């Protein structure tokens, strides 16, 4: 939904006619893991990571 | 790992399918962490978005 | 005897008493209420249309605000009868409604140099040394050129952020929809709530005759400098053909009774200073008279200026192809409101001068009166720490919460604390530390240790009188 | 020698009791919630129609009621609940004329009717419309065998211009639709009553029901109803004999206990209204005998109700069942509650209830004394927030709802977020100085009253104790 969120509402409001000030481009400095992980039993979980 | 994001609607666009495309957010993805910034010159304040 | 002034005095107050309910059930009735819910529920509780779901008081845009204007505000003020326009078939819109915008100029800031280039113009906030007032886009009509205050019989409005005037761009909207439409499209074409705009108010007024009552309406969405849009709303039921029924002529002789009743005090009072012993301020059963007085000459002033400059409605009368200017009668009937509410709750307060008709009653009363100063000497020690904690929480949470955004604000939500109202699912997450730590420190210090001293003095305060009255008459 | 008698009242007490609380359970059961909540479920949840989200609670308009009676009522009335129809359904309207105002001289040229708010001294009684029997012409009050219902908005009469539906979906809709084509409801409309009555043989448990849609003279609508079900069967197990059984005891028992108040008046020629366990068996007696009385009266007619299942046509005028019906609930209940209370006169000889009721005794005066105090400040209180907000919050919309939400704001059930815009100042003035006056002050000496009372009661009792 992140790609929808970003092109819908985001990419409109950094440039544009409006909303001028601004003071900077946006970045999306992701982290990675390193150990990436089969899905976890879908529903109610222990709330622990 | 960062991105830029781009300067204007037509390469901003671009870039986003660029890497949607070549499984950049598809594996492990700990974490995205997009912020940008703001500046509000009537008032005199910024704000770290 | 003495039994022939505490009667009297007695007697001549329980018919003031009667006269004041009868004219405070004469004022608010009941077919007001639902009058102002019914309009209330048209005019803010609608979706702007078929497809969004954003009624009047969710306004979150300025674009909104147009889907607002060419929408659920039309649908609303022109209904066709089953030429004039009846809004529920009832109450009749008469005149014509007005839109009017408080706009700044580019420049009134200043941008800092070493940024200037990719900034190129910015907007100061609302303040009357910097308000626009040049002609703007098509300069054709008078939408598009500033006009003066006094050129619009206007006034202060003291909104949400600020205190608006009552000089700007105006543009008075038609009697039928087919052609309100049409000009409100031409408004939308040429850009006419652009970035400098920082108000925008709607009026009307209607009066359905079946019961004679009018009711103004007034509608503001305020523009921040800083972005987003914040509503607001007013309606007013006034009355002003009052001397219509025989009810009316026997209010009227009821207030001709008050004005009497308010002559006597007046002088019955002013015969115990001069006469009689001088500054005796020192009892609060005079100095509360002295208030009531004050209080009533107010009302009776203000009435009397607020019924005496009713020219509007004759002037538009005259003449019913225009607006209807009843924005002033709706601010004195406000403010006669609340004098009228406060004389009524001193003069129901007075009642305890009179009740001391035995032994029950007069110990009850000596306590209350022996633990005033100790009270007093404790409530100033309790109020500090109180402002001290409002403050704390004013600066550090009162950017993020909404609760404490305003130093009132702060205040209110610690009384609500109190009373265990609110909970503190929102306070935690706007600092992870201090977030807890004020909610369960505050609890402890103001809920079962500062908050049982008054207990702790008032059953001393009663069980020591009780026994000194007992004492007292131990040696009959 | 006076615990033998101690122990005779004591049982007399314990046996009257019992028998009052096997009876009460009698006459509650669990089908009469379940039917009046799935008979609401049925006429006033489901939307007017499939292609509207407005039910009857949400009425806003003259046009949704005119769909709503040709859509969720007939849904409901003539069904695929299983509950069946007897007689007829009837609707009637009350309206004014086309004047009650001394219209204003000043605009009297854009203006030209009135019809200003229900009162019996203006209201209409010429025909209007095409004048065809019932539904078009007036009929009184006498002729129409109603009575007042005190609605919400003002007290409406029994007369009107009403109309009897008919027992089958195709024509109750051609007469609604009739009714419709021709304009029934004029801007002089006050109110429209909608009633009828049902069986549902399934569980025998007749229901009356009453829809009122009234048009204040303001514009809108403001609905409202009213579900009471109904059992007169009375005879289905040999356990209706027990409560037959109940009801007789019960009579010998309030017939002794008039002896003996008689007896023990004849006694104390006066002066006997001073003990608060004399008094209160006087109201028991009282309250049990207006209670057996209401219970007579409305067992004797029931014949009327059997003879509407034989499938005729004719309304069932069951407004007065239902009315009693509630009545003997209201009395029972205080009655009910009223001998609970009277228990304390035989647990009062244990010491350390004897000392609790001592206090409660000697401090009695104190309590009512100070009770005036507070409820002056209350009522200054109430009076002031009725005039401020009496108009826009809707919890202070009348006197008695200001009341009761000062009341609710004593136990900590405020919201604030409406009184404050409803007025910027003298709204958190109010509520501040309300808090802090009567948390902080007032009900303090509640406290200190009961427990100095309290503590000189224990000392004077040990002390005059300890002289054996
Ligand atoms: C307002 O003035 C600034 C210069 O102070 C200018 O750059 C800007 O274009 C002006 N705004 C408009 C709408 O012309
Ligand atoms: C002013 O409004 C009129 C309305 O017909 C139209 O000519 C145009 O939109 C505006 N400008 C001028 C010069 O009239
Ligand atoms: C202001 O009031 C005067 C009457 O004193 C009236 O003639 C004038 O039209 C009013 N102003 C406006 C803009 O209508
Ligand atoms: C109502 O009465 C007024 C005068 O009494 C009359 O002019 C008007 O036509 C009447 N309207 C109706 C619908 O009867
Ligand atoms: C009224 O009654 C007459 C005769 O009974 C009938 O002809 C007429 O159709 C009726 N009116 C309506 C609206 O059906
Ligand atoms: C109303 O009047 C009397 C009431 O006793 C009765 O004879 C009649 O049947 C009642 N019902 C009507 C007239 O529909």
């Amino acid at each position: 939904e992140l790609w929808p969120w970003m092109a819908h509402v985001l990419l409109p409001y950094v440039h544009g006619n409006q909303s001028s000030p601004e003071l900077g481009p946006p970045r999306l400095r992701q982290v990675r893991l390193q150990e990436a992980l089969y899905p976890d039993p879908p529903g109610p979980r222990v709330h622990t990571c | 790992y960062v991105q830029e994001l781009g300067l204007s609607l037509e390469e901003s666009r671009d870039r986003l399918r660029f890497l949607q495309l070549h499984n950049w957010l598809d594996n492990r993805s700990r974490a995205v962490f997009l912020e940008l910034t703001r500046y509000s010159p009537a008032v005199g304040l910024h704000a770290a978005v | 005897k003495y039994l022939k002034s505490v009667l009297r005095e007695l007697v001549t107050y329980l018919l003031f008493l009667i006269v004041l309910c009868i004219l405070t059930y004469g004022m608010m009735s009941s077919n007001v209420y639902y009058y102002t819910r019914m309009m209330s529920q048209l005019f803010l509780d609608t979706p702007v249309s078929k497809t969004e779901k954003t009624n009047f008081k969710t306004l979150s845009s300025m674009e909104d605000f147009w889907k607002f204007t060419e929408g659920s505000l039309l649908d609303g003020l022109y209904w066709k009868m089953q030429n004039r326009s009846f809004i529920f078939y009832e109450n009749l819109l008469l005149g014509v409604p007005r839109i009017r915008q408080l706009r700044v100029r580019n420049g009134s800031c200043s941008i800092p140099q070493d940024l200037r280039d990719e900034i190129k113009e910015c907007y100061d906030v609302y303040s009357v040394s910097s308000e626009d007032r040049a002609p703007f886009g098509p300069r054709n009509g008078t939408a598009w050129i500033y006009t003066s205050e006094k050129d619009l019989n206007g006034s202060s409005h003291w909104g949400i952020i600020a205190t608006y005037s009552g000089a700007g761009y105006y543009l008075d909207l038609s009697r039928t929809r087919e052609e309100t439409a049409a000009q409100v499209a031409s408004l939308k074409k040429n850009v006419w709530l652009d970035r400098g705009t920082r108000a925008t108010f709607i009026d009307f007024s209607v009066y359905n005759a079946n019961i004679n009552l009018f009711c103004v309406v007034r509608l503001l969405v305020e523009f921040p400098a800083t972005g987003g849009v914040i509503p607001s709303w007013q309606f007013q039921p006034l009355k002003l053909i009052r001397y219509v029924t025989t009810f009316d002529f026997f209010l009227a002789a009821c207030e001709i009774i008050f004005c009497f009743f308010i002559f006597y005090y007046v002088v019955e009072e002013i015969l115990e200073i001069r006469i009689h012993k001088l500054h005796y301020f020192r009892s609060f059963w005079n100095c509360l008279d002295v208030v009531i007085v004050v209080l009533s000459v107010v009302a009776i002033g203000i009435n009397i200026y607020r019924t005496s400059n009713v020219e509007v409605l004759l002037q538009f009368l005259e003449d019913q192809n225009t607006f209807p200017n009843f924005e002033h009668l709706a601010y004195w009937q406000i403010q006669f409101n609340n004098i009228a509410a406060v004389t009524v709750f001193f003069v129901w307060i007075k009642l305890f001068k009179f009740i001391n008709f035995n032994r029950t009653m007069s110990q009850l009363s000596t306590t209350m009166s022996r633990c005033a100063k100790d009270l007093f000497g404790f409530a100033i020690m309790f109020f500090i720490i109180f402002l001290a904690y409002a403050q704390l929480a004013y600066l550090v949470f009162g950017t993020q919460v909404d609760d404490f955004s305003t130093f009132q604000e702060c205040i209110f939500t610690q009384f609500r604390i109190i009373l265990g109202d609110i909970n503190f699912a929102e306070i935690e997450e706007a600092n992870r530390v201090l977030g807890p730590i004020y909610f369960t420190t505050f609890v402890f210090f103001m809920f079962f240790i500062l908050l049982n001293m008054f207990l702790a003095i008032i059953n001393d305060t009663y069980s020591e009188v009780k026994s000194d009255l007992a004492q007292q008459k131990a040696e009959m």
